[PDB]
């Protein structure tokens, strides 16, 4: 109902389990540790998923704004 | 925090550079800019699926630069200070 | 500080290889901060750069005149020789 | 500039250069470099030393009928500098220690 | 600095636009923005099979804008 | 101001060609040469990468998809 | 003179289901009701669903954040 921008959705989604998918077809699912202003983010306890199937958990991972395509709640 | 000043201060040193297109080029860098543009002279460049060729002048822009490997004996700890 | 690396190859015939794979050999008479080059007497060849070719030295060579190479598709450049008097 | 770089995602890389820990940087070229970055920048450009670069390749029609198998390749570098444009992701975890 | 695109002569005229990925649309330009974001009123996207689907007025970004062709007299 | 943008603005009024990143080469009178590489021509002949050529009464290509441009070299000398 | 940012703000305030096409990827697009947008083209879509035209499949993800660089064109939808 209320107007939720992308910066407020990224600030409210920090600390919770979400999934950030990139343009290359892969995605990182995990807890959002911190976010940046240039679309960059750092997650803790993240796992990689390619084609809807999990491959392995890497822990903390940093995704840039150019490589990250979208981010949703999980 | 500014790597352009560290890249421009490495002139006269021999290093290799592998761009995003898969081609490699090893030679002595003569000029480094703030935008990562590297100009060298008398460098040997070998592309992907091609033979090596020597160039007396080669200027690669910073937008096409993928990775650069300098020498292991270079003072990277002393050159990082501004 | 000096910026003479772009002015040293200015007015001379250079052969630059773009990101698309073509080789444009022409007199580099114009430059810019975005790497946009101006080639007077520029010839574009996409087959191979002729460097002592026994079978052929010019394959798929097209003359353009005043060519304007965009800096967004620039990959590398090479010097061929000095420019003419005219 | 320093507080946003230390508290944001770059602080996850800040433990890699400040603590001398190992991290894996993957790019769009299908290569992964494992090692510690000695210096970093705001544009994601990094410079490290003693990094192990590993990737995968194929024969590329070596038999003559488009038949090839995947093969892993690895190499070491005593010093290297990777730009921030070609960098895709960087993961910091307990791998170098 | 920060000048917009030349859309004053093509504004309110039925023309075709080429979007990235081989996309083709046709509509009336109801206005433009400084970041290349234009408004296409009565847009009809022509698919690769030959059929055209009318989607109405939409917003086209300037990043994937290939080229515009005026279908009327300017 | 760049030398290439000044050459593109000075190239208006004559016939020139512009090839995009997808191989589409549009040749015609340079009606509008913006500073952002936006090239607007009138009655331009556009030839795609497949070889088919067509004529447009008014075409306008943005500067983000500009590959190269060939104008007359008589004005440079 | 109807600008694209004003039309995007009106579509976000109306709460209608809009479909966004991917930039350089036309085989799959997104669809949903955007609640708000940002200055860098990033929007917050509520009930987002990725629709692939090649396979005819729809995968819903919920509240998603779409970046302005990945979306090339955005149109309106009835559903």
């Amino acid at each position: 109902s209320l107007p939720l921008n992308p910066k407020p959705f990224l600030n409210g989604l920090t600390g919770k389990p979400v999934m950030v998918k990139l343009k290359w077809g892969m995605e990182y699912k995990g807890y959002l540790v911190s976010v940046d202003g240039y679309m960059n983010m750092q997650l803790a306890n993240t796992e990689e998923y390619i084609d809807g199937a999990l491959s392995g958990h890497l822990g903390e991972v940093l995704i840039r704004c150019n490589n990250v395509l979208y981010i949703r709640g999980v | 925090m500014k790597l352009v000043r560290f890249l421009m201060k490495l002139s006269h040193e021999t290093v290799t550079i592998e761009l995003k297109n898969g081609t490699q080029v090893h030679g002595t860098i003569t000029g480094v800019d703030v935008s990562m543009n590297t100009h060298l002279k008398a460098v040997k460049m070998t592309l992907k699926n091609r033979e090596p060729v020597q160039l007396e002048t080669l200027s690669i822009r910073g937008n096409n630069i993928r990775y650069f490997i300098l020498p292991d004996s270079l003072p990277l700890d002393t050159l990082l200070v501004d | 500080g000096k910026s003479s690396k772009m002015l040293q190859h200015i007015d001379y015939r250079m052969r630059c290889i773009l990101q698309d794979g073509r080789i444009f050999i022409g007199t580099f008479k114009a430059f810019d901060k975005h790497m946009n080059l101006i080639l007077c007497d520029c010839d574009e060849f996409r087959k191979i750069k002729p460097k002592n070719s026994k079978q052929a030295e010019r394959e798929e060579k097209r003359v353009l005149g005043l060519v304007l190479l965009r800096g967004e598709n620039l990959v590398s450049m090479t010097v061929e020789g000095p420019p003419p008097k005219d | 500039e320093e507080e946003e770089f230390n508290t944001g995602p770059l602080s996850v890389l800040t433990q890699s250069v400040k603590n001398n820990t190992q991290v894996l940087i993957n790019c769009r070229n299908n290569k992964k470099l494992l090692g510690r970055v000695k210096a970093f920048d705001r544009h994601c450009n990094m410079v490290l030393e003693n990094v192990k670069e590993m990737w995968t390749e194929v024969p590329k029609s070596g038999k003559g009928k488009k038949k090839s198998k995947p093969v892993n390749k690895d190499r070491y570098i005593s010093k290297m500098f990777l730009r921030g444009d070609s960098v895709i992701v960087v993961l910091r975890n307990p791998l170098i220690a | 600095k920060a000048h917009p695109p030349e859309l004053k002569k093509f504004m309110d005229k039925k023309l075709s636009l080429k979007l990235n990925g081989g996309r083709h649309v046709q509509g009336i330009l109801r206005g433009f923005d400084p970041f290349m974001n234009l408004v296409i009123d009565e847009c009809v996207e022509m698919a690769t099979s030959g059929q055209q689907n009318n989607i109405g007025m939409v917003v086209i970004r300037g990043n994937s804008i290939i080229m515009l062709e005026a279908l009327e007299r300017v | 101001i760049g030398v290439p943008i000044k050459v593109l603005h000075e190239a208006e009024g004559h016939i020139v060609t512009c090839e995009t990143n997808t191989g589409e080469v549009y040749r015609g009178k340079l009606i509008e040469a913006e500073d952002n590489m936006n090239c607007q021509m009138s009655n331009i002949t556009v030839t795609y990468r497949d070889g088919r050529v067509a004529q447009l009464e008014q075409v306008y290509i943005r500067g983000s998809k500009i590959r190269f441009l060939i104008l007359p070299d008589m004005l440079k000398n | 003179m109807v600008q694209p940012i004003n039309l995007i703000f009106r579509y976000l305030q109306n709460r209608s289901r809009i479909q966004v096409w991917l930039y350089e990827q036309v085989n799959m697009r997104i669809e949903g009701c955007i609640i708000g947008f940002d200055e860098y083209m990033n929007l917050v879509l509520d009930d987002a669903e990725e629709i692939h035209s090649k396979t005819k499949s729809r995968k819903q993800l919920g509240r998603i954040m779409l970046k302005g660089d990945n979306i090339t064109l955005l149109q309106s939808v009835s559903n």
